[PDB]
């Protein structure tokens, strides 16, 4: 008498396929990219251009000795 | 061909070192302007640094 099948308590799990997590698509991407880019170009210049200040600076010390 | 004696010679050379003479560096020439670029056509616009050695 002491057989299986019991009376209640079921699901089931899903035969699903699915798992759109998305994402940020469609033209939002490539404008974190060029923003981004520009921003390390707009670094420059700030930079390269204060160190050929510098680079002057540096050459002076050179030329005024040396008689 | 000549050379001129061992007098003109031993004359006070600055004895400092190489970070204390780069240290000023920038009033030292900027004032004094006399003898250094008249020193520089004594060698450049005339070579031969034996007639200059004044």
């Amino acid at each position: 008498k002491q057989d299986m099948p019991p009376v209640g308590g079921y699901g089931p799990i899903d035969y699903k396929r699915n798992l759109p997590r998305r994402g940020l698509s469609g033209y939002s991407m490539f404008a974190v990219g060029i923003g981004a880019l520009l921003f390390g170009y707009w670094s420059m210049m700030k930079w390269n251009r204060e160190r050929r200040r510098l680079q002057i600076e540096d050459f002076e010390a050179r030329i005024a000795l040396m008689p | 061909v000549e050379l001129p004696s061992l007098e003109d010679l031993k004359v006070q050379e600055v004895k400092v070192s190489s970070s204390v003479l780069k240290a000023a560096a920038h009033h030292y020439g900027a004032q004094c302007d006399k003898p250094n670029k008249e020193f520089m056509l004594c060698r450049w616009e005339e070579k031969d640094p034996r007639r200059c050695l004044e």
